[PDB]
RNA sequence: UUCGGGUCUUGUAAUUGGAAUGAGUACAAUGUAAAUACCUUAACGAGGAACAAUUGGAGGGCAAGUCUGGUGCCAGCAGCCG
């Protein structure tokens, strides 16, 4: 009998762009992009992984010949 | 909304129904029928009824009876009247087709 | 009883005429609107808002905004007071988003 | 014939416009 | 079409207006 | 590299 | 930046009639520019 | 193809202090004793006018 | 003269009003209601 | 020597020159003397009420163009005649003819741009969480 | 800036488990002149945990769609409208 108002009109939300949930809690979306720039770290430089884990098994990604990464005194 | 969809309006002191057609000024070029209301937005809208000034708003509502009330909103839509003419020269866009 | 406009003297130089509209009709509200210098929008506190209380609120202001007071009923139906506190601050910010 | 008349019209349509565009942005300055 | 109109004296006079010269009126109900 | 440059014709211009 | 999420709606694609299906894949403008081009590409190569 | 250089001519116009008597009466007399407080309270009423 | 430009409004009007309030003043009932018509307040 | 007094016992002298060449300043005057507003495009006010008078660019063909935005708005201080913005062209229907707007500092010439509408906010209006009162 | 260059457990628009807790509701007690609330606490209270965080800024892309100009297929404006 009674005609209660929906979700719509009492929040009166009306248009919002969509925003992504780690919005809502900062901690989390400060962890989610922390983590996300350790692995970028990678990609610019080495970081060290804790050293050595089982039998030597050689470098997965291969030896570059003419390359040096070393940095001069002139 | 819909074109041709009747729709109780009030203007002035006065309540009817009638057959209103939704339109687009398509920049400023033409006036074309439009299939239904915008969204979100407005639109122009012609339609048959008593005369009113410029500058007369109105609500709209598609159900009044109580059996059909139902839990939606009822009032459907809000406007203003903005010219009052006895013609109007909306036009559909026709494309023929061939192979 | 009570049936149709009721005028009463409220003043030295000022009177009044009370009509409860019918709760049941939207024509009713339509046309009210649109004479009413006060409106009494009465809320059942208990409840809350309700289809028939938004839908006059938008007719009021299309149709030329009169001036509005709202009317908590029923409150004494809560049972915890600190409770009817939050209700009482929730309902009095969203009337205050209408008018 | 039709064909002739539309561009004749449509030329009118265009440079009214114009003109009217150019009062506007006249009155605006 | 109105086919006639008159005025009549107040049925509901303000104390004002009354001591220049019954505080309810509800005829209907 | 096509994404790049469009952006920079944005940035030149 | 004044645009609803509305506002920037994608628009689909159709397709070709069913009728017409043996005739093939319906181009459009984007399908049209590749072969334009490539058409562009053997002439130039062709009147030099 | 000669240009002579300019002769920067004597100040006619009116120095600022001299400027401030340039109307009936005296501007400098004609004060307030806390321009602060008289920038702050005439902002809040402007919008209330 | 007035402060504001709202001022100079309301004032054209106020006078007009007072204006109408005087003739209807001097105005003999009868033709008063022959005239302006039933008022506002009128039980008719 | 400087140009100055120097003794011990010359604070009057450097005190009331101090005075006389304080006023100097452009500054200084406008602080003293209360003039620091005649510059402000309200007068001192931080916005301005108005008048809608006529919408120019709902003629324009192009959508969303610079034209299309600005309207003349009769400002009710003073009465003088100035033109504003509209943040979009969506907007624009709200706003109609005779009704109040309030006017903010923001083609040239176009220095103010309407952010309310019969007492309600455009962008409430804009976002939908409200409806113009009439 | 083209030329390209440097690096390695990365990604999923995928499924799935039982543990924790207060916003709120509320026996009671504490609190108070009497109350509300706080701190306590039986019993309820989580998977879209819809128990539904907001305010601004930057940039795309799409149509048998619309407007404007022209050394063809382009460009500008723009696109809640096919
Ligand atoms: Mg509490
Ligand atoms: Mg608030
Ligand atoms: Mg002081
Ligand atoms: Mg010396
Ligand atoms: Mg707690």
């Amino acid at each position: 009998g009674k005609r209660a108002i929906n979700y719509q009109i009492l929040k009166n939300k009306g248009l919002t762009p969509k925003r992504n949930k780690d919005n809502r809690n900062s901690r989390v979306k400060k962890r989610k992009k922390y983590q996300k720039a350790q692995k970028k770290l990678k990609s610019v430089r080495a970081v060290y992984s804790g050293g050595q884990s089982g039998v030597y098994e050689g470098e997965k990604t291969g030896i570059k010949k003419g390359l040096t990464r070393s940095v001069k005194f002139k | 909304l819909k074109t041709n969809d009747p729709l109780v309006l009030s203007l002035g002191w006065r309540r009817f129904q009638t057959l209103p057609i939704y339109t687009t000024t398509d920049s400023r070029t033409r006036t074309r029928m439009l299939k239904y209301t915008p969204e979100h937005t407005y639109c122009n809208a012609a339609f048959y009824g008593p005369l009113c000034s410029p500058n007369t708003p109105f609500c709209g509502v598609q159900i009044v009876a109580n059996s059909d009330t139902g839990n939606g909103f009822r009032i459907a839509a809000t406007g203003i009247v903005e010219e009052i003419d006895v013609n109007i020269e909306i036009v559909k866009k026709l494309k023929l087709v061939g192979f | 009883d009570i049936q149709g406009p009721i005028t009463v003297v409220s003043g030295k130089h000022r009177r009044l005429t009370f009509l409860e509209c019918p709760a049941d009709d939207l024509n009713a509200m339509i046309d009210i609107a649109k004479i009413a210098d006060l409106v009494l929008l009465l809320i059942d506190g208990n409840f809350g808002f309700e289809m028939e209380t938004m839908e006059f609120l938008n007719i009021a202001q299309h149709h030329g905004m009169p001036r509005v007071l709202g009317v908590a009923t029923h409150l004494d139906l809560f049972k915890s007071q600190s409770t009817l506190r939050a209700s009482k601050k929730r309902l009095k910010h969203r009337f205050w988003t209408e008018v | 014939f039709e064909a002739r008349q539309r561009i004749e019209e449509k030329n009118k349509e265009s440079s009214d416009y114009h003109a009217k565009m150019a009062h506007i942005v006249n009155t605006i300055n | 079409s109105v086919a006639q109109i008159e005025k009549l004296p107040d049925p509901c006079p303000t104390p004002f207006y009354q001591q220049k010269l019954k505080l309810i009126y509800a005829p209907m109900s | 590299r096509k994404e790049r440059l469009k952006k920079l014709a944005k940035m030149e211009e | 930046k004044l645009v609803h999420d509305v506002q920037k709606k994608q628009h689909r694609e159709r397709s070709q009639l069913t009728s017409r299906s043996r005739y093939g894949f319906l181009e459009k403008h984007k399908d049209y520019v590749k072969r334009a081009q490539d058409f562009h590409r053997k002439q130039s190569t062709l009147k030099v | 193809e000669q240009s002579n250089k300019q002769h920067r001519k004597a100040k006619e116009k009116n120095t600022a202090k001299k400027k401030l008597h340039t109307q009936g009466h005296n501007a400098k007399a004609f004060a307030v004793a806390a321009p602060g407080k008289m920038a702050r309270t005439m902002q809040r009423s402007s919008d209330v006018n | 003269e007035y402060d504001t430009w709202y001022e100079l409004q309301k004032a054209k009007i106020s006078k007009q009003l007072e204006i109408n309030n005087i003739e209807y003043q001097e105005m003999t009932p009868e033709q008063r209601q022959r005239i302006e018509g039933f008022k506002a307040g009128s039980y008719v | 020597g400087k140009g100055k007094p120097r003794g011990l016992n010359s604070a009057r002298k450097l005190r009331v020159h101090r005075r006389n060449n304080r006023w100097a300043e452009n500054n200084y005057k406008k602080r003293l003397l209360g003039t620091a507003f005649k510059s402000s495009p309200f007068g001192g006010s931080s916005h301005a009420k108005g008048i809608v008078l006529e919408k120019l660019g709902i003629e324009s063909k192009q959508p969303n163009s610079a034209i299309r935005k600005c309207v003349r708005v009769q400002l009710i201080k003073n009465g003088k005649k100035v033109t504003a913005f509209v943040p979009n062209d969506g907007c624009l229907n709200f706003v109609d003819e005779n009704d109040e707007v309030l006017l903010a500092g923001f083609i040239p010439g176009v220095r103010f741009k309407v952010v309310k509408v019969s007492g309600v906010s455009l962008l409430a209006l804009w976002k939908e969480k409200k409806e113009k009162p009439r």
